[PDB]
């Protein structure tokens, strides 16, 4: 059920990364700057981010 | 990472 943050849809799932701190996701093609493939390492979305310290 | 795909 995970959408992109930027564009609110779920279609093309094998480009819809998925945040390893929570639910959401985000597709690679919508991220900015530009993200030309899924990382290998972990990826926080931009909500995780703000709980870090 | 994992994608919506790789993952189910
Ligand atoms: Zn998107
Ligand atoms: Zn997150």
């Amino acid at each position: 059920k995970v959408t992109c943050l930027v564009c609110r849809k779920g279609d093309n799932d094998e480009f819809l990364l998925l945040c390893d701190g929570c639910d959401r996701g985000c597709h690679i093609y919508c991220h900015r700057p530009k993200m030309e493939a899924v990382p290998e390492g972990d990826w926080f979305c931009t909500v995780c981010l703000a709980q870090q310290v | 990472a994992r994608t919506a795909a790789t993952a189910r």
